[PDB]
Order: structure tokens, then C-alpha cells, then sequence
């Protein structure tokens, strides 16, 4: 349908030749963040093997950005996303309200069986960890030493955001396949 | 798909009262008319 | 008997336990062996005198035999998991458990289709991740020790390779390539030309 | 003989019996039925494993003792040939006929009856579907173009390759008329080959003009490129119906060595053969040499010094479709080749495909040929497999839109039109057959019922508005909504069916309705 | 030690034939519903777990494995039904089964089996002489060879395109299986050559083979083209000079060398042609042109020569003339030649064609139609093949009778009235045969849709008030009159079958108490 | 529209027993009479 679309621009596209070759150079991109390398080696195995080890190079130190980088653990992170999809379980359609709601009661189990095998009330320090998030003070978490809630950014607890992303990314792959299962193949035996 | 599974069971406890409503009406079906089948009682 | 040779199919009924019931079975198992003040677990053979004691989520697992056809299903997925990383495949059996057994009251008293509750899921996950991130920190902390720190870096990584020849400028160029885009890493965001 | 365990049917019994036994391979497969369905694990008996929907590998996968479901599967047979998407649509048409079916044996109609009842009601259905179905070729081009790749999409929309369909959907179209002709409109199977290995993405698929033959060029240090050498007719290469060796006669067969005199000098004929066996390469021209069995370490050694490429271990049916997409011929002797026999193709290279180290090669063709291979990359061998099959099916659907330009909205808006058609001349055909097409029209209305309750909507309140908007406002194509949109009319979506493809499936639905109504009585004997 | 029943005991007395009857009434209703081209089909699944469905008498029977003995004999003429006959497997059975149901209660009554035995044989023996009478087969009254045919064959291309010249249409499709030997009858001899141009009815049968003018030569009007005996020659590839297709590559740096291959190629046609001559073969007829080479030589010595024709047609030349084919032209011995009474060329459509005529030894003909269109004409050659083939099995037998109850009602009726006038227990015996003669048209009713209560009662009230030959029509429901129709049986199968099922149902009456051993 | 409209349908069908089950009881066929009716009240109206 006409004038309904997602369009990009630029501010200047200018024409350049490099390596005896006519090249186009971009200018100005709307909310543009990348940049391109351009190699120019004496021969392709001096091409081939460059750019090779350049996404190599480019990968460990994308591995540092990626890792090393943490969030709140103890309850806080778990509890925390429980917050944001209360906030999703508010506006929805019809039917994916429950659905919605559900995903955040597995959220709350994650701290809750945390605090099963380390021998205290899960119960109390759970939902008073929702209510003390749900009304300011976002930082704070479970203490599985005292007993208690205290703030996760004085304690010094936290756990690896790329860590947090695997498990929900892997859940999701998970219960895709085996909600939509109205019947199951068993598989031959090797 | 997933619908409302219906754990209790109130509306099978009706179906068995309809076969046992339907099955009088079998017997009178041969009934009706001038020419239906007579019934011994 | 359709299939055959041990290929069967599981009652409608059945198999929707054994999707979740029979799932939560299987991540009962790793349930109480989450955390590190976790539980642990009892393997015994048939020979009882090889048995063994481990808390790992990815021995028990494996160790076992499953009979239920719903249950290699997850083994699949604790290898996808342990492909990325090598910790936390306990986390998301017992996540998953969670997830299937509320999905039993999202069908039963529920009715609600099963891909609007993946549907649902999928606008949940979106939300979770993106309270990840606002909640994100990090030890970048002193990045203009940081932002150094990843020139020498780049120059290990140019190591036995033929870029070897000058590093100064070809560790500027991979350094520059990361810090300056300010989002994501991937290699999409980056243009190779080669003349 | 085998008295015992005979199992023995009559009339009485049978025929609800019979209907039984439809209707439990029926419902499961009404659970994978559409791209909300479930994608079911299967594994077959020569270790592939792979996971999808696709009917006709469940069913062909399905072993059962109902002689009225295997029917089912000797349908699916046939029909995986002709198309192979429409496996789960012809079944539960078939099984809605046999429900319908059932009914009129209780009014009293008989089975042959019924079987004559839907097949004038079939042959109605297909002229009231042609009068409301729509051209392409006849309206636009450009979107000629653009609807066989949103069709190829919506296959593709329920596999990984959604993210990367463009450049499939493209490859897909370009496979499939390579091996056909615009006018005879013919598509054959076995020209397009489908092939995959493990290593690399999706996105690295190429698509190639020639065949494969997974060889790495014999010894290594043969080069990985043939050129065309200084404006050369295309490239030749040469095809041996016989192995590479000296040739030995059938009377004998034994070779005698008395001393070392007579062992150096047959060492030396044999190898004076192998230079009077490749002279009648250089004479007539043949860059690489192709042969069905395997080749000496001296024969790599003459063959790396003059720069010829050496194939081996061809199986007969791949030599074939080298001759043919080269316009080559099938040499029998060694002494018969010439420039006019051997096969010219583009050109002949080694190209390594990510990690793997299989190092394969690649005939590629300028011209049109008859042989196409697709070839799909993935990072697990599951995931090969699961793009292979969806481009597979992508083939088969953009197969039956180049057949008939002409096509049908569908969406489960085809069915509706179908069944409101026939509902309304059912009322102007009088006699015993005017319930046979009342109940052909309540049969059709099966499809969208089974597709509304897969995607989470009302089936008898979808069914029953979709009929209002198609009458009381106007005669358009209105169906259920199998994937997520705003609203109805899948006629804004611009989603088509093949006319000849939905044919097809009612046709074939019907013959096996009528031929499952035409058995009354099941013989099987036990096992001795 | 040795046993040879392996110990299995078996029952003797009057429940023994009760064993016997109940047997074939199972093999008879597995067959009921296979009565008939729109009956149903039986599924059979053998140990060797080999699905096959099929409605064919022979194949069923022989794959249900009946281990019953009196029960085999019911599949043992079956075979013999579909080997003598070919035809009425599946109701031979049916037909001996209902007889033997038909004599159940004969049995209970204390009726011996030896006056149940002459009562169907008096009937049989009665029915194959009103079989006789009602079988109509005429040569010289009111008919001829063709108009007998010819009708038959009227009503099946009825309702056509071609109905208003139909008229001589019919009469060259029962001239195309005459023109050949009647003892071997097959339908892939009448094939047709189409000629465009022309008007429909202007086309003309040829008993020989014909073919188009292949010669875009100069050379033309010379030959004769009328020949008394002229003896025709069969031959494939390699016979002119100049080849038309594989030529080879010949370099000469003389022009005496390019003169040598040409005269080397001129004496080795000219050895081939005198080979001809001395064979004495004035027609030659091949798959490849003829050049000018042999067109000269051939003409001086009044010998045609026609190259060119189709695969089709060359098929047709050998069986026409009664001789063989010749690989090459090196090899053409005197033994391949044939002859026809008469050769000549026609000017019809247009077009010259070459063509033989009134030849006493060909087993093909060839059929030459013409019309506005080839199209149209394509349209006539499938309308007239469906004709030949219907008078090709009537040509094989020429005794038929009346068939959709027709006959079958006739007998049963006759039958019954024969009982009136025969005293004794005979007269309820032959009622019972009669009777037993509905199962017939009962099961091709209930099989393609009819009501056999209905049709019974109908047919029955016609069949019995004026014409005797008021049949049943298979399409439309409704009483009718098959010989009006022309839809006939040959009466070979209906005599053989009353002859097999009767004897094949008295055989098993005929012992009261049947020991049979196991093993 | 909706739930209510494919119970019209039932409810016309399950009005053809009473019809149905007279030409049971009284000897004639039943699908046969059946069909008689609606071919002829197409075009009268309770003229049969």
C-alpha cells in the first residue's frame, strides 16, 4: 500500500574510484552506527587470509564487550524481569493474557526454588521481594546467607548477563516446539 | 489445538441421559402413524 | 498398530502429560540440584557397585535412560545450551519445567491456543530481555584503561598471521571497528571490501 | 491353506468399520495441518533424521495393519509425484467425504450410490471454482514475479528459512523453469536434484546449472579450475562406459609370467596402454576425463602431467544427466571419442565449500539445460535437511503455478466458495443424489472448520461468517487466517492456490472415496 | 507311526453336506458383490504381506487360500471358466452357490440327492434347448455376414457427428475384420490412415495398405502403374546412392580421386540393383528415400519403387503380402516376396497415392477416411475403432443371446411352466432351478444401484406379457428391451455355465458322509 | 451468523423424522419418499 513502509536515507551519496575501480561512498545515514573496512591487499591471499583473521581479532574483542559485562543476580534479575512482563500482562489482547501471566510465575520460581535447597521460607522472601521492586528500590534481591533482602549492588552479587540471555533464548526454543505438541512420535532406537 | 479440558464430567453423565431419552424414542418410533407397529407391554 | 518397531504414537491425552508431567519428571531431577547449596543425585547401574555421586545437571541427564520420547526432546536442547556456554544447563531444564508446568493451567481451566502461548511467551521474552538490558552493568568500569587494553588485544590476535606486518595501525582499525559502532558486535555491521 | 487367524468382513460390518478406520489416521494428522501445525520427530529406517510436518513423509513413515489407511498411503504415493504438499489436504477431504458418506448408508442410499453422488458433485464444484477463479499472466507481469515468491514464502515461513527465504524463494523459481518449457509446461522430479551437506549457512546455498558428482578432482595436485583455453568450444570432457585399464580378453582371462623377462615387459604394456588410453583424450580435446570405476596410481600420474583432470566411481544414472545438460553422448569404446561426443559445458571448477572436506565440484552450463542441482548448506545436518525438503516443497508449489496461470484465493476461502456453489444447485438437482450434494457441500466446509480450530478461532463461527461476507455483501474470497494479520480477506494479502493444484486434490480425493466405498470385505490371511 | 490324517477327526452323517452348503454360500457372498463392471472390489492381504485389490474372478479366488475340499471346486471351475471361456468367473460360482442354497431345504425335507440331481440335469438339459431357440444366429435369413454387424454396431456409434452418414461408416468397419483371416482377430490390424480434403462420406475401404507420394523428384510418369502379379520387396536402410543422413568425411587431392568413390558407390548400387532384377521383384518398398540412381534402372525394367514410408505403414506392407523383412539390400533373397491381385494409384483427395488392392493374402487392411478437417477425421477413426472392436468379438462368436435378464428370465420362466406338466418330486426341484436363476440379475442390480425387490417384480411382470425379449437397462432404471438396444452376451458363456455350476453343485450333494484327511 | 446459525441447520433436519419414519411404518422406501416431497414442494406449497 502506498506512503506505508519502513524508508531509509542518507544525507550524501557520493561516487568514488579506488583500486581502479568506481566505488560508492555514503554520507549521513539516518541514525547510521557501522563503519567498513576496506582491505587492499597485493594479491587475494593476501585478501583471503586478512579478512580471515580480521573477524577473528574481531570476535575476541567482541567476546569482552559481550562478557565480563553482569547483572544483578540473587533473585534481583529473575524478579526484575517479572516486573517487565506484569508490565506486558497489563496491556494485551484477550486470550495471551494468562499466557503472559505465566511466563512471569516461572520467573518467580527461579529464586523460589534457589531458596528450597538452601533451607529457608521461599514463600516470604519471594513475595516480598516482588512487593519491594514493585514500588521503587529495583536494585534489591535475595541474601541466601542471612536470610533476608538485602540491596545486590552492597552486596556485590551478580551473574553474567550473557548467561541470563542463553537460558531465556533457550526456554523460548523449548517451549516452542513442545507447546505446540498434540501428539508425540517416539523416536526409533539407534 | 488446546481448548478446556472438562476434568469433571457433568456433561457426559447428560449424554448418557439423552442415549437413555433416545432409546424410548426408538420404540416409539415404530409407533407412529395409522399403519406403526403395535407394542407389547 | 500403526508405526512399529518400537515407533509409537502417544494418546492426545498421554501426550500432553508427557509433554509436561513427563518434562517435569525429567527436570525434577535437576530441580533440587540448582544453586550451588543444591542437593545431589544417585546413579546406580546394574552392577550397583559402579554407581557414583554427582550434583552436575549435564551427568545426571545424560546418565539416565529415558523412555519417554518427550524426554529426548530436552537432551537436545541441554546440547544446544551447552554449545553456547558450559554452565547453566540445570538453569534451563528447571526454567522449562517451570514454563510446561503452568502451560498445564494454560490449557485445562484455561483454553487458550498453544502458539498464542508461545505467542504470549515470545512478547514476554521480548520484555524480559529488554529488562535485562536497562538493569544491565558491568566491569567495563575505567574504560579509558579499558579502551587501551583492547589494542593490545588485537595485536595477540594478529599473531602468526600475515596482518603481523605493521600492528599499530591494524589493531586502530579492529579496535575502531567495535567501540564505535555502540550496539551490536555482529560481523552484519561490518563491510569487508577486498581490492 | 492359513485357515486360522483369517480375519473375514461382510457388509453389515465392514462399512462402519471402514469409516472407523479413516477417521483415526484423519485426526492426526489434523494437528499438523497448517503452519500452526506440529512439526512431528521422525526418523527413518536408513538413519536420516529429521523433523517436519509435510504429510506425505509422516504418512509414508506411518506402518499399520488398516487395509482402508493404507489406501491413504498408496494415494500419497501417486500424489507425492504429482505435488506432495497436498497429502494432508486430500486425506481429511477424503475422510470428510467418508463421514458424509456414512450418514447417507443410514438413510438407506447405497455405497455405489454414494460414490456417483460426489463424483457429479466434484465435476459441478470445478466449474463453479473456474468461473470465480482469477489469471495472472493475464493481469500483471510484474506480479507474476512477485507471486511466485510470496508463495515459495509461505512454506517457507514455517522453517529457519524465513529469515534468509529471499534469496530461496529466488532460487526456487529459476530451478523450476530451467527444466521445463513454457509452452509444454512439464516438470519432472529427477531433473531437479537435491542435494546438502553439513558446514556453512543457509545463506552460502548456491544454485547450480550441472550436476555435482562429490569428487575432489582425484590426486590433489590436478588443478581446481579447467578453463576455456584461448576461446575453446565450451568445455569438453569425456565420458567412459569402461574402466581404465588394459583390456583383457573374455576367452582367457589369464595372464602368464615365466620370468622376470616377461614381468618387465607386461609391466611395460600396461603402462603403454594407459599412454595409447589418454592420446584419445588429447585428440579429441577433453579437459577432464569422467569414468564409472576408479583409477590405478599410475593413471593419476600420466594425467598430472599433461594437466587432465581425472572423475571417478560414476554411478550409471549420473552419467546420464552429464551428457544431457552438456549436450554430450554416451562414448562406449575408448577409440570412438571425438569433439563431437564429449560434453561442453561453461566450465568446470573446484569450489571448497566452508570447512568441509569433501572439496566438491561444480559443471555449470550459459544455456538452458534439463539438469539442475540445488545444493544447501547448514551448520547441523538437521538443519540441511529441514531446508532441503522446504525448498523441495517450495519446487512443487511454484511447479503447479507455472502449469496454470490461472489460480484461487486460498486461505480456506476456496473450500467456502466451493461448498456455497454446490448448496445452492443441490436444491435445483432433485432425486436420491440431491443429499449426496448437500452432503459434498457439507464435506468441503471440513477444511476451514479443521483449519479454524488450529489457529484458535471459532470453527463453526469463522464458517458461518465467512459465508455472510461472500453473500449478503458480495461474491469475493474471504478465508480463515492460518498466520497472524490484522484482519480477514486474504485477497488483500494477494495469498493464491494453484487452480491445477486444487484440482488435484479433489480429484484425487474423490477417486479414493469412491474406490474405499468400492471394497466391502477385507481378506488377510495369518502367518504360518 | 505314520498317520496320515495326522489325527484329526472329522464328522460323517446329514450335518456333513450342512457343512458343504454352508461353504459355498461363503464363497458366494464374498463373490456377490465382484457380479458385475460396477460391483465392488475385494481386498486380500496374502502371508506374503502383498496387497492386491481386483475385481476379477480368477485372481480373487485364487488368493483366499480355501483350505475347505468341496469348496475348491468351486475355485477349480473358475479356472476352467476363465481358461475355455474367459468370461463369467465370478457368477459361475454365484450361480452354482445359489443351487446349492436352493437345495438347503431339500435336505431338511428328507429329499435324496439322487432325484436332486435329475432334476437340475432335465433343467439344464431343457435350458440349453430354449438357449438354442433364444440365441439368435443368422447367415442367409434376412441378413448377411455385414448387416448383422452392421446394426450392432449402429447403435454404439449412434448419437455422433458422423450418425447421418453412419450409413457408410458401418459397412466398412465389418469389411475391415472380413478382409483378414477370421480365426485370428485383432484390433490393432484396422488401423486407419487419414487423408485430408475431402467430403466424409466420398472415403473408400482398401483391403491392402496404402501410403503418400513421398517423390519431390523429377523422373516422374515414367514406370507402369498397373501390375498383374508383381512381386513386392520388403526393405530397411542403405539402398539408394547418395545417402540422405551419417555421410563420412573423404579427403581427395585429385579430381580422378573424387571420381573413384563416386564410381566405387555406382557399382555397388548397380550389384544391388541387377540383385533386384534377378530376383525379379517389381515392387520395392523402404523406410529411406530412393535416389535417382535406382528410379532410372528401375524404370526400363517396369519395376516400381517407392521409398519414405512410414514405420506405420511398413508394418502393414509385410502382412499384407505375405512375406518378410529384409535388413539390408545385400541380402534380399526371392523367399520375402509377396503379391496382390491388383496395383494401381489413386487421385483421391487431391493427393497421389500408391496403394495395394484386393490382395487374397493380406492379414491387415488399411482404412483411408477423409474430411473438411484432420481433426474431424481423428474424431471418426476413434469413433469407428470403438465400433470394429465391438463386432470383432462378435465375429469370433456369432451365436449370442440376449442379455440383462433377458435371457435369464426366459429360462426361469420356461422352466416353471416345464414343472406343471413333469409329476413328482421333479417339479419342485426344477421351480427351485429357476429360482436359483434370479441371483443373476439380482446382484448386477444391487451392485450398480438398482432395487432388486423392485426390478424383480417389474421385470418379471413385462418379461411374462407380450415380447419375450424385454431385457434390463444398465444405465437408467427402468424396463426395457435389450434386443432393441442390441445389448447381447455370446451364449457360449451361458451354456458353459449352466453346464459347470449344475454339475459342479450336483457333484457335491452327491455323498452323504465325506471323510477327508488332514496334512 | 455464528453458533446459532449451523443449529438452523440441525433444526431442519431434525424436523424431516416425522415425515421420515411414516414412510417407514408404512412399507414404502425411505429415502426414496422422502425425496419425493422436497421435489414436490418446490414447486406447490402443502399441495402434497
Amino acid at each position: 500500500e502506498p506512503s506505508k513502509c519502513k524508508l531509509g536515507e542518507c544525507d550524501v551519496i557520493e561516487e568514488i574510484m579506488l583500486g581502479e575501480q568506481p566505488f560508492l561512498k555514503f554520507s549521513g545515514c539516518k541514525a547510521g552506527e557501522a563503519c567498513t573496512i576496506v582491505l587492499r591487499g597485493a594479491t587475494d591471499q593476501t585478501l583471503d587470509e586478512a579478512e580471515r583473521s580480521l573477524h577473528d581479532a574481531l570476535s575476541v574483542l567482541s567476546q569482552t564487550t559481550k562478557e565480563t559485562r553482569t547483572v544483578l543476580g540473587g533473585g534481583c534479575a529473575e524478579m526484575v524481569m517479572s516486573k517487565a512482563v506484569d508490565t506486558e500482562a497489563q496491556n494485551i489482547d484477550g486470550k495471551k493474557s494468562l499466557a503472559v501471566e505465566a511466563f512471569a510465575r516461572a520467573l518467580r520460581q527461579l529464586p523460589t526454588i534457589l531458596a528450597d535447597n538452601a533451607g529457608f521460607d521461599s514463600s516470604e522472601l519471594v513475595s516480598k521481594l516482588r512487593s519491594s521492586i514493585y514500588n521503587g528500590i529495583s536494585t534489591s534481591g535475595l541474601d541466601l546467607n542471612n536470610g533476608t533482602i538485602a540491596d545486590m549492588r552492597q552486596l556485590g552479587i551478580v551473574e553474567s548477563y550473557k548467561l541470563k540471555r542463553a537460558v531465556v533464548s533457550s526456554a523460548s526454543e523449548a517451549a516452542e516446539v513442545l507447546l505446540r505438541v498434540d501428539n508425540i512420535i517416539r523416536a526409533r532406537p539407534r | 489445538n488446546a481448548t478446556f479440558k472438562n476434568k469433571e464430567k457433568p456433561q457426559e453423565v447428560r449424554k448418557a441421559n439423552i442415549i437413555a431419552a433416545r432409546s424410548v424414542a426408538d420404540a416409539i418410533r415404530t409407533s407412529l402413524g395409522p399403519k406403526g407397529m403395535d407394542k407389547m407391554i | 498398530q500403526i508405526f512399529g518397531d518400537q515407533v509409537t504414537e502417544e494418546r492426545a491425552e498421554n501426550a500432553r502429560l508427557s509433554a509436561f508431567v513427563g518434562a517435569i519428571a525429567v527436570g525434577d531431577l535437576v530441580k533440587s540440584t540448582l544453586g550451588p547449596k543444591g542437593m545431589d543425585k544417585l546413579l546406580q547401574s546394574a552392577s550397583s557397585n559402579t554407581c557414583m555421586v554427582t550434583n552436575d545437571g549435564a551427568t545426571i541427564l545424560k546418565s539416565i535412560p529415558l523412555d519417554n520420547p518427550a524426554a529426548k526432546v530436552l537432551v537436545n536442547i541441554s546440547k544446544v545450551q551447552d554449545d553456547e556456554v558450559g554452565d547453566g544447563t540445570t538453569s534451563v531444564t528447571v526454567l522449562s519445567a517451570e514454563l510446561l508446568r503452568e502451560a498445564e493451567k494454560l490449557i485445562d481451566q484455561s483454553k487458550i491456543h498453544p502458539q498464542t502461548i508461545i505467542e504470549g511467551y515470545r512478547l514476554a521474552s521480548a520484555a524480559a530481555l529488554d529488562a535485562l538490558t536497562k538493569a544491565a552493568v558491568d566491569n567495563s568500569h575505567d574504560k579509558t584503561m579499558f579502551r587501551e587494553d583492547l589494542i593490545h588485544i588485537a595485536k595477540t590476535t594478529l599473531s602468526s598471521k600475515i596482518l603481523s606486518q605493521d600492528k599499530d595501525h591494524f589493531a586502530e582499525l579492529a579496535t575502531n571497528a567495535i567501540l564505535r559502532l555502540k550496539g551490536s558486535t555482529n560481523l552484519e555491521h561490518i563491510q569487508i571490501i577486498k581490492i | 491353506k492359513d485357515q486360522g487367524n483369517k480375519k473375514r468382513q461382510h457388509g453389515l460390518e465392514a462399512k462402519k468399520s471402514h469409516i472407523l478406520a479413516a477417521r483415526s489416521v484423519a485426526s492426526i494428522i489434523k494437528t499438523s495441518l497448517g503452519p500452526r501445525g506440529l512439526d512431528k520427530i521422525l526418523i527413518s529406517p536408513d538413519g536420516e533424521i529429521t523433523i517436519t510436518n509435510d504429510g506425505a513423509t509422516i504418512l509414508s513413515q506411518m506402518e499399520l495393519d488398516n487395509e482402508i489407511a493404507k489406501l491413504l498411503v498408496q494415494l500419497s504415493k501417486s500424489q507425492d509425484d504429482e505435488i506432495g504438499d497436498g497429502t494432508t489436504g486430500v486425506v481429511v477431504l477424503a475422510s470428510a467425504l467418508l463421514d458424509q458418506a456414512l450418514e447417507l448408508i443410514q438413510k438407506g442410499i447405497h455405497p455405489i450410490k454414494i460414490a456417483n453422488g460426489f463424483d457429479e458433485a466434484a465435476k459441478l464444484a470445478i466449474s463453479k471454482l473456474e468461473e470465480t477463479c482469477d489469471d495472472i499472466s493475464a493481469s500483471n507481469d510484474e506480479l507474476f514475479r512477485d507471486f511466485l515468491l510470496r508463495a515459495a514464502k509461505t512454506s517457507l515461513g514455517s522453517k529457519i528459512v524465513s529469515k534468509d527465504h529471499d534469496r530461496f524463494a529466488e532460487m526456487a523459481v529459476e530451478a523450476v523453469i530451467n527444466v521445463m518449457d513454457k509452452d509444454r509446461k512439464d516438470v519432472d522430479f529427477d531433473l531437479i536434484k537435491m542435494q546438502g551437506r553439513v558446514g556453512g549457512s543457509i545463506s552460502d546455498s548456491k544454485l547450480i546449472n550441472g550436476v555435482i558428482l562429490d569428487k575432489d578432482f582425484s590426486h590433489p595436485q590436478m588443478p581446481k579450475c579447467v578453463l576455456p583455453k584461448e576461446g575453446s568450444d565450451g568445455v569438453k570432457l569425456a565420458i567412459l562406459t569402461c574402466p581404465f585399464e588394459p583390456p583383457k580378453p573374455k576367452t582367457k582371462h589369464k595372464l602368464d609370467i615365466s620370468s622376470v623377462e616377461e614381468y618387465q615387459k607386461l609391466q611395460t604394456y600396461e603402462q603403454d596402454k594407459f599412454k595409447e588410453m589418454i592420446d584419445d583424450v588429447k585428440k579429441a580435446g577433453a579437459d577432464v576425463v569422467i569414468c564409472q570405476w576408479g583409477f590405478d596410481d599410475e593413471a593419476n600420474h600420466l594425467l598430472l602431467q599433461n594437466d587432465l583432470p581425472a572423475v571417478r566411481w560414476v554411478g550409471g544414472q549420473e552419467l546420464e544427466h552429464i551428457a544431457i545438460s552438456t549436450n554430450g553422448r554416451i562414448v562406449p569404446r575408448f577409440q570412438d571419442l571425438s569433439k563431437d561426443k564429449l560434453g561442453t559445458c561453461s566450465r568446470i571448477y573446484e569450489q571448497e565449500f566452508g570447512t568441509t572436506k569433501d572439496r566438491m565440484l561444480i559443471i555449470e552450463q550459459s544455456k538452458e539445460t534439463k539438469t539442475v542441482t540445488c545444493f544447501v548448506r547448514g551448520s547441523n545436518k538437521m538443519i540441511v535437511d529441514e531446508a532441503e525438503r522446504a525448498l523441495h516443497d517450495s519446487l512443487c508449489v511454484v511447479r503447479n503455478l507455472v502449469k496454470d496461470s490461472r489460480v484461487v484465493y486460498g486461505g480456506g476461502a476456496a473450500e467456502v466458495t466451493m461448498s456455497l456453489a454446490v448448496s445452492e444447485e443441490a436444491d435445483k438437482q432433485r432425486g436420491i443424489d440431491q443429499y449426496a450434494f448437500r452432503g459434498f457441500a457439507q464435506a468441503l466446509d471440513t477444511i476451514p472448520m479443521t483449519l479454524a480450530e488450529n489457529s484458535g478461532l471459532d470453527p463453526i463461527g469463522t464458517l458461518s461468517t465467512l459465508k455472510s461476507k461472500q453473500l449478503k455483501e458480495k461474491i469475493s474470497n474471504i478465508g480463515v487466517d492460518c498466520l497472524g494479520y490484522g484482519s480477514n480477506d486474504m485477497k488483500e494479502l494477494f495469498v493464491v492456490d494453484p487452480f491445477i493444484g486444487k484440482k488435484q486434490q479433489i480429484l484425487l480425493a474423490t477417486q479414493l472415496c469412491r474406490m474405499i466405498l468400492k471394497i466391502d470385505n477385507v481378506i488377510i490371511s495369518g502367518k504360518d | 507311526i505314520v498317520v496320515l490324517k495326522e489325527g484329526t477327526d472329522a464328522s460323517q452323517g446329514k450335518g456333513q453336506i450342512i457343512s458343504n452348503i454352508n461353504a459355498c454360500v461363503a464363497v458366494q457372498e464374498a463373490l456377490k458383490p465382484t457380479l458385475g463392471p460396477l460391483g465392488s472390489d475385494i481386498l486380500i492381504v496374502t502371508s506374503n504381506q502383498k496387497t492386491t485389490i481386483s475385481n476379477d474372478g480368477a485372481t480373487i479366488l485364487k488368493l483366499l487360500d480355501v483350505v475347505h475340499p468341496a469348496a475348491k471346486t468351486l475355485v477349480d471351475i473358475s479356472r476352467a471358466q476363465d481358461a475355455e471361456v474367459g468370461d463369467g468367473t465370478t457368477s459361475v460360482t454365484i450361480l452354482a452357490g445359489e443351487l446349492m442354497k436352493e437345495a438347503k431345504p431339500f435336505l431338511e425335507e428328507g429329499i435324496s440327492s439322487h432325484l436332486i440331481m435329475k432334476g437340475y440335469r432335465k433343467a439344464v438339459s431343457l435350458a440349453v434347448e430354449k438357449i438354442n431357440e433364444l440365441a439368435v444366429d443368422i447367415t442367409s435369413e434376412k441378413s448377411s455376414g455385414r448387416e448383422l454387424l452392421e446394426r450392432c454396431a449402429r447403435t454404439a456409434m449412434s448419437s455422433k457427428l458422423i450418425h447421418n452418414n453412419a450409413d457408410f461408416f458401418v459397412k466398412m468397419c465389418v469389411d475391415a475384420v472380413l478382409s483378414l483371416d477370421r480365426n485370428d482377430l485383432d484390433d490393432k490390424l484396422i488401423g486407419i490412415k487419414k487423408i485430408p480434403g475431402g467430403a466424409m462420406e466420398e472415403s473408400l475401404f482398401i483391403n491392402g495398405v496404402a501410403f503418400k507420394k513421398t517423390f519431390s523428384y523429377a523422373g516422374f510418369e515414367q514406370q507402369p502403374k498397373k501390375f498383374n502379379n508383381p512381386k513386392i520387396l520388403s526393405l530397411n536402410v542403405e539402398l539408394e546412392l547418395k545417402a540422405e543422413k551419417d555421410n563420412a568425411e573423404v579427403r581427395v587431392e585429385h579430381v580422378e580421386d573424387y571420381q573413384a568413390i563416386v564410381d566405387a558407390e555406382w557399382q555397388l548400387i548397380f550389384e544391388k540393383l541387377r540383385q533386384v532384377e534377378e530376383t525379379g521383384a517389381n515392387i520395392v518398398l523402404s523406410k529411406l528415400p530412393i535416389g535417382d540412381l535406382a528410379t532410372q534402372f528401375f524404370a526400363d525394367r517396369n519395376i516400381f519403387c517407392a521409398g519414405r514410408v512410414s514405420a506405420d505403414d511398413m508394418n502393414r506392407v509385410i502382412q499384407a503380402v505375405g512375406g518378410s523383412i529384409q535388413s539390408t539390400t545385400s541380402d534380399i533373397k526371392p523367399e520375402h516376396l509377396g503379391t496382390c491381385a491388383l496395383f494401381e494409384e489413386m487421385q483421391i483427395g487431391s493427393e497421389r497415392y500408391n496403394l495395394f488392392q484386393g490382395c487374397p493374402q493380406a492379414k491387415t487392411c488399411t482404412l483411408l477416411l477423409r474430411g473438411g478437417a484432420e481433426q474431424v477425421i481423428a474424431e471418426v477413426e476413434r469413433s469407428l475403432h470403438d465400433a470394429i472392436m465391438i463386432v470383432k468379438r462378435a465375429l469370433q462368436n456369432k451365436l449370442i443371446v440376449a442379455g440383462g435378464g433377458a435371457t435369464e428370465m426366459e429360462v426361469s420362466k420356461c422352466l416353471r411352466d416345464y414343472s406343471k406338466t413333469i409329476a413328482g418330486k421333479q417339479q419342485m426341484i426344477i421351480n427351485a432351478f429357476a429360482k436359483a436363476l434370479e441371483v443373476i440379475p439380482r446382484q448386477l442390480c444391487e451392485n450398480a444401484g438398482f432395487d432388486a425387490i423392485e426390478i424383480l417384480n417389474k421385470l418379471r411382470l413385462a418379461h411374462s406379457k407380450g415380447e419375450k425379449w424385454y431385457g434390463v437397462v444398465f444405465e437408467t432404471e427402468n424396463i426395457g428391451d435389450n434386443f432393441a438396444k442390441f445389448v447381447w452376451e455370446p451364449a457360449l458363456v451361458k451354456i458353459n455355465a449352466l453346464n459347470s455350476a449344475t454339475e459342479a453343485t450336483n457333484l457335491i450333494l452327491s455323498v452323504d458322509e465325506t471323510i477327508t484327511n488332514k496334512g | 451468523e455464528g453458533v446459532q446459525a449451523f443449529i438452523w441447520q440441525e433444526f431442519a433436519s431434525a424436523l424431516e423424522v416425522i415425515p421420515t419414519t411414516l414412510a417407514e411404518n408404512a412399507g414404502l422406501n425411505s429415502i426414496k419418499v422422502v425425496t419425493e416431497l422436497r421435489s414436490k414442494h418446490e414447486n406447490g406449497e402443502l399441495n402434497d
